[PDB]
């Protein structure tokens, strides 16, 4: 197969969840 | 933060009666006093008391003093509007006399009486909720201007030393009487220059190129003008009238527009609508010394301060990519790094976006160091007629009268001032200037 | 309900929506012993303050609830501090405490969670402390240039560059970047989310959409 990387977009889209969500958990953990 | 307006003469008036009615109307407030406003709310979305007072009976009059040697312009506009204006609180000369179109004039008329028309000004500032710096309009060589306008700079100084003084520079004489108002713009520069903290110049070709364009009627010069000259100045006060976040206030904004106060006038820049579209284009059009107020050839000036407010259909990615000729068309301030600051939004919720409307307008000023062709008019002629005696001797009032010894020093030492602010312009623009004052450190 | 104009009003109170003049009343008279808070202990006397803003809240609009509504409180934490418990905001490696909040009835609190209580105190503190030093940079500019001491001449070049030209260099370099920091903050993510509720009450379809929209803005500052 060939070595290469999963689409760009949907990277940093995952990203950018990500990241929305660890603030919100940072919070929904104790609110 | 109350704002208290001073008008001078025909200048100062005759634009502020055009204003009043263009707040008038973006306020909804009236042109008699009351309000256009239906009762169906008591709450609103603007701010009218900085400008307004109201009365309890929810009447209301500007916050401005219409000036006292020439009665026959305050009562234009009194007796024009009237329910919108307030009469008691306007000074009437002592002598109910000009004594000329000159600086003497009005200097001795303000010198004479400098404790009546502070008490008339003062008395208005206990009535009001924290003033807010003075503001004032007039044509710089005039009676009103280069004679009380000045004396007023010099009277709120000492009486209001911890206040911010803005004025509304004007275009000097137009015509060949230019060899006399170059005296009275001079000496009136030197007040201007010694005691304001900020200020701007409105070009008379430009009041004239737009008359050409926008009215129907093309011969129009400085009358009529003052209402397309109102919707220019209506830009400094959008952002406190409808009120916004950014730049709400005098202070907040000054140290934004000209960091280093010796060059005090700015450059506006205007695209004129009745009383086009895309954020992106109403700022770059703007770039264009055609809407500038101080029209010239030099079409490639190096600049040392630019700001904007855009009002209306409001686009911010259409605003970065506006930004692109910040990047490529400004010339750099090599000696102090400063870039284009902005604001925007808050139209008037009385006069709103119409249907299927995208269009924005707004103000772009700048502080440019190819502003000279506005002052140096009376610099570099009244010198050459002056050096052969002054031709104002017809105007030997007050100081002038005194002794024809203080008629010459008065206009050689207020040009050396302007000769200052004409260095100050030309020194600024030079990366020398500057750079030794934090290499030498 | 008018839940429009009462979100207007929260609007009013966190982001600074259509705010300029409060922000800057608040300011007024209040920085006097703001200054003082990180510069004493927790016995400092916050009551001045908070009276200053009780008076203003007797001085208020009959109508605007959510004013009325409105309270200070003093953390002994300030900002970065409280904020070091956030995963992607770095701790330092301390100057204001003071924080807002607003009690609200069930008919609103089912819509306004404290979550977002949270997340508007947080980002009002940061839109306050800036400002505030904003103005100080600002008045600092006024005082520079209405002072006597300030206005000094003919004593050398090597003071007027080194004095004078320098503070105002440093000045409006430390002016243009305050600003267009806050510039950009409301220009191009306050406005946005503003904007984008708006957009959301275009006859609405769902509850839910509202209530996900306002969380959703908040985060969008946040994590910005
Ligand atoms: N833009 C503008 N300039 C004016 C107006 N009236 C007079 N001027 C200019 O102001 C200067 C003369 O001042 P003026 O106000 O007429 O004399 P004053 O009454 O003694 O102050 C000249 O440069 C005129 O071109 C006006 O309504 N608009």
């Amino acid at each position: 197969d060939v070595p290469m990387s999963q689409p760009l977009k949907e990277q940093e889209v995952r990203e950018h969840q990500m990241k929305k969500e660890r603030f919100d958990r940072a919070l929904e953990s104790k609110l | 933060g109350e704002i208290i307006t001073l008008q001078a003469g025909q200048c100062g008036n005759h634009v502020g009666k055009f204003l009043w009615s263009q707040l008038a109307k973006e306020h909804a407030i009236g042109t008699d006093g009351l309000s256009q406003l239906p009762d169906s709310s008591t709450e609103r979305d603007d701010d009218t008391k900085p400008f307004f007072r109201e009365n309890s009976r929810n009447k209301f009059t500007p916050r401005a003093i219409m000036m006292d040697s020439e009665p026959s312009v305050i009562a234009d506009v009194e007796n024009t509007f009237r329910g919108f204006f307030d009469p008691r609180n306007t000074w009437v000369a002592s002598d109910g006399a000009s004594a000329g179109n000159s600086w003497a004039n009005g200097y001795d008329i303000g010198t004479r009486n400098q404790d009546d028309i502070l008490n008339k000004i003062d008395k208005e500032i206990d009535s009001t909720d924290n003033f807010e710096g003075f503001q004032l309009l007039h044509s710089v060589a005039g009676g009103t201007g280069s004679g009380l306008g000045s004396n007023l700079l010099e009277a709120l100084c000492d009486r209001y030393p911890k206040k911010i003084l803005t004025t509304y520079s004007v275009f000097p004489a137009r015509s060949s009487e230019v060899v006399v108002q170059s005296y009275n713009t001079i000496l009136a520069l030197r007040r201007l220059i010694e005691d304001s903290d900020a200020t701007v110049v409105f070009d008379n070709a430009s009041l004239l190129n737009i008359s050409g364009k926008v009215f129907r009627n093309p011969n129009i010069d400085l009358q009529h003008t003052n209402q397309l000259i109102s919707t220019i100045i209506s830009s400094v006060t959008n952002s406190i009238r409808f009120p916004s976040y950014m730049y709400s206030s005098m202070s907040s904004i000054y140290s934004t527009l000209i960091p280093s106060p010796e060059l005090h006038f700015l450059s506006p820049s205007f695209t004129p609508f009745t009383s086009g579209h895309s954020s992106y284009d109403v700022m770059l059009d703007l770039l264009d010394p055609s809407n500038s107020l101080v029209s010239t050839a030099m079409n490639n000036p190096t600049y040392f301060n630019v700001y904007n407010t855009i009002i209306g259909n409001v686009e911010p990615r259409q605003i970065s990519r506006a930004m692109t000729k910040l990047q490529q068309r400004i010339k750099f301030p090599s000696w102090s790094s400063s870039a284009m600051h902005v604001n925007i939004g808050r139209r008037s919720p009385y006069l709103p976006l119409q249907p299927n409307e995208n269009e924005v307008s707004g103000m772009m000023l700048s502080n440019m160091s190819t502003v000279v062709n506005v002052f140096e008019n009376a610099c570099n002629t009244f010198d050459k007629v002056f050096a052969k005696g002054a031709f104002l001797n017809n105007y030997n009032v007050g100081d002038l009268f005194q002794s024809m010894q203080n008629v010459q020093d008065e206009f050689a030492e207020s040009r050396e001032v302007v000769q200052s602010l004409m260095e100050d312009y030309v020194a600024a623009e030079q990366d020398s200037y500057l750079d030794d004052v934090l290499v030498d450190d | 309900y008018d839940l429009i104009n009462v979100l207007k009003h929260l609007q009013q109170i966190f982001l600074g929506y259509q705010s300029g003049h409060n922000v800057l009343k608040f300011l007024t008279k209040n920085m006097g012993e703001l200054t003082k808070h990180y510069r004493n202990d927790n016995n400092a006397n916050y009551d001045k303050l908070l009276q200053n803003f009780e008076l203003e809240r007797q001085s208020e609009n009959p109508n605007n609830l959510m004013r009325q509504l409105l309270m200070i409180q003093f953390d002994t934490e300030t900002l970065p501090q409280v904020l070091s418990h956030y995963l992607q905001i770095y701790p330092e490696v301390a100057i204001y405490h003071l924080k807002f909040d607003i009690n609200i009835p069930y008919p609103l609190n089912i819509i306004i969670s404290r979550t977002c209580m949270i997340k508007y105190q947080i980002i009002l503190r940061y839109q306050l402390v800036l400002q505030y030093h904003s103005r100080l940079l600002d008045e600092t500019w006024m005082d520079l240039n209405k002072t006597p001491s300030w206005k000094y001449r003919g004593y050398s070049h090597t003071v007027k560059r080194r004095i004078v030209r320098a503070t105002r260099v440093l000045h409006a370099k430390m002016n243009h970047f305050i600003k267009t920091i806050m510039e950009y903050f409301n220009q191009n993510v306050i406005d946005k989310e503003v904007y984008s509720l708006e957009k959301c009450y275009r006859n609405p379809t769902l509850a839910v959409a509202i209530q996900n929209e306002l969380e959703g803005g908040l985060t969008n500052i946040m994590t910005n």
